[PDB]
């Protein structure tokens, strides 16, 4: 499988990464990629297609994709720091995500927030808050037996400017162990 | 419906399968989904 | 002293009023729809 | 002075409508519609 | 009518109201960031249009100000009946181009 | 009624049940000092 | 803009589900408290549950 990557600026700038090439897995069927991004990146338009050799490549199989930055009015954000990790928390062990309020207002965050669901409710909330060094407490707290077929992490801030305010979020899937409380 | 993420504030949540009242300035009232398929 | 008075008040049954489909006339954005002859008019037959 | 029971009012925005610096709001059908609809601000025709 | 001496004392002081927006360099006035780039003297001394990436205009047309605008912009000694200095931006235009 | 938060509010409960009467071989799921006029609660039958 | 709050809750409401509701607050220095409710529809008369939730300091407004 080989990838193509037209990241767009900020501004008119449209800036392509070099094309990358990996085999989709054995036992998991994943391709998996990483790309950087310049740091005023709006947008992404890529492109992937089958690069097996045995395919004429004009019937070759192909799909264009695209994705966007979270749009922020205030151009505050709340990133999630997590690489996307294919194998599931084991029951009961910490969490290890850290978060970043990246922001023009990072002097009114005192705090950011989080909740989980699991299944289709709301099992755990919390509050986390800064330090003097100027990054915030991570989300540590263990996986608890409530959240075992699967559980989503949202995250969010609220921050004023000097006269608007804007709802500021990030979201995140986390894959858990299907083990029991009941332990049977 | 999908894993994480959002095109707004308003949609993070809405993605997230929750739904939110607030008055910093956003509504998920805006907002719909499809019959799902996005395959985790 | 004046002739009207009206009380904020809690509903008591769903509003039931209607969205026009209007049958292939061309549906301005404050609503109106015009007759099917003035798409790409020239002028401008909605206001909008 | 004096220390009320009363609680301030918070004040509240415009969910699927924009709104303007101000506070008021308006629809998303005049967003960069290039007149000024945001009565002062014309947060409306910003950067478009 | 009057006179003033520096001082050495060590008390506490609160002076940093935060500047949410972005501080106009040589005013210390601050100004709203969908103003940075509006094409539009904001911070008084130009400092907000430095290193525009792009600018965004908004008046179509050339504009007066109203007559006497910047003169009512200034503040009276209601004594003497007499404007004595400014102190309101008449120059400002929060997006505007009414 | 409509629109409360605009007066004052004694929001802490002055009208009351006395506590849920007991059952055999089971218990009120829920507990505390008081239950408000209005207020739930839920019984659970013990063990087997 | 000073003072403000989220609730959320999930996008639909089960009935009979012991629905988890969170309320945040932001711009405040002193603690009060409120009754988030789920009622009647259209006719808002009527509780079908509530609960007087404490914001406070010690809980940094959650
Ligand atoms: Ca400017």
């Amino acid at each position: 499988v080989t990838l193509n990557a037209q990241t767009i600026d900020v501004n008119q700038e449209t800036s392509d990464l070099d094309p990358s090439k990996s085999v989709t897995r054995v036992d998991d069927g994943v391709a998996s990629f990483v790309l950087n991004l310049p740091s005023g990146v709006t947008v992404l338009e890529f492109n992937v297609k089958t690069d097996a050799p045995d395919l004429p490549e004009e019937n070759q199989a192909r799909e264009g994709y695209r994705a966007i930055a979270y749009s922020s009015l205030s151009q505050s954000y709340l990133y999630i720091d997590w690489t996307d990790n294919h194998k599931a928390l084991l029951v009961g062990e910490h969490l290890n995500i850290i978060v970043t309020p990246k922001s023009p207002y990072i002097d009114k965050i005192t705090h950011y927030n989080y909740l989980i669901l699991s299944k289709g409710k709301i099992i755990h909330f919390g509050t986390r808050e800064k330090f003097s060094d100027a990054s915030y407490q991570s989300i540590n707290i263990p996986v608890t037996q409530n959240m075992v077929p699967s559980s989503r992490l949202l995250v969010y801030y609220i921050v004023t400017g000097e006269q608007t305010a804007e709802l500021v979020s990030d979201s995140v899937w986390l894959n858990i162990e299907e083990k029991c409380g009941n332990q049977l | 419906c999908g894993a994480g993420g959002g095109l707004n504030n308003a949609n993070v949540f809405h993605l997230a399968g929750l739904t939110f009242l607030t008055n910093a300035n956003a509504d998920d009232s805006q907002e719909n989904d499809e019959p799902c398929k996005e395959i985790l | 002293a004046p002739l009207v008075a009206f009380q904020p008040c809690i509903p008591s049954k769903l509003c039931k009023i209607e969205e026009a489909d209007c049958k292939n006339k061309f549906r301005c954005d404050s609503g109106r729809c015009i007759a099917r002859k003035l798409e790409c008019n020239g002028e401008n037959d909605c206001g909008d | 002075s004096c220390e009320p029971t009363r609680g301030c009012p918070t004040e509240e925005g415009c969910g699927e409508r924009f709104r303007c610096f101000s506070g008021q709001c308006i629809s998303k059908s005049l967003v960069c519609n290039g007149d000024s609809d945001c009565d002062e601000d014309s947060a409306d025709e910003d950067r478009c | 009518d009057k006179e003033v001496e520096d001082c050495v004392t060590n008390r506490p002081c609160r002076s940093q109201v935060r500047c949410e927006g972005f501080v106009c360099a040589q005013t210390g006035r601050c100004v709203n960031r969908r103003l940075l780039c509006n094409g539009d003297n904001d911070c008084g001394d130009q400092s907000d249009e430095a290193n525009c990436r792009r600018i965004y205009k908004k008046c179509q047309h050339e504009m007066d100000q109203y007559w006497g605008i910047g003169s009512l912009a200034s503040g009276i000694n209601l004594f003497t009946n007499s404007f004595e200095g400014p102190v309101l931006d008449h120059r400002y235009y929060a997006g505007g181009c009414s | 009624l409509l629109e409360p938060h605009c007066f004052p509010l004694s929001l802490v409960p002055t009208e009351f049940c006395p506590s849920p009467p007991a059952l055999k071989d089971g218990f009120v799921q829920d507990e505390g000092t008081m239950f408000p006029v209005g207020k739930n609660v839920v019984y659970t039958c013990n063990e087997g | 803009q000073e003072q403000t709050y989220v609730i959320s809750a999930p996008k639909i409401f089960r009935v009979g589900a012991s629905e988890n509701i969170v309320i945040q607050v932001y711009g405040y220095t002193e603690a009060f408290d409120a009754t988030i409710s789920i009622k009647s529809y259209p006719d808002k008369k009527f509780s079908y549950s509530s609960g007087h939730v404490h914001l406070s300091s010690e809980n940094k407004f959650q």
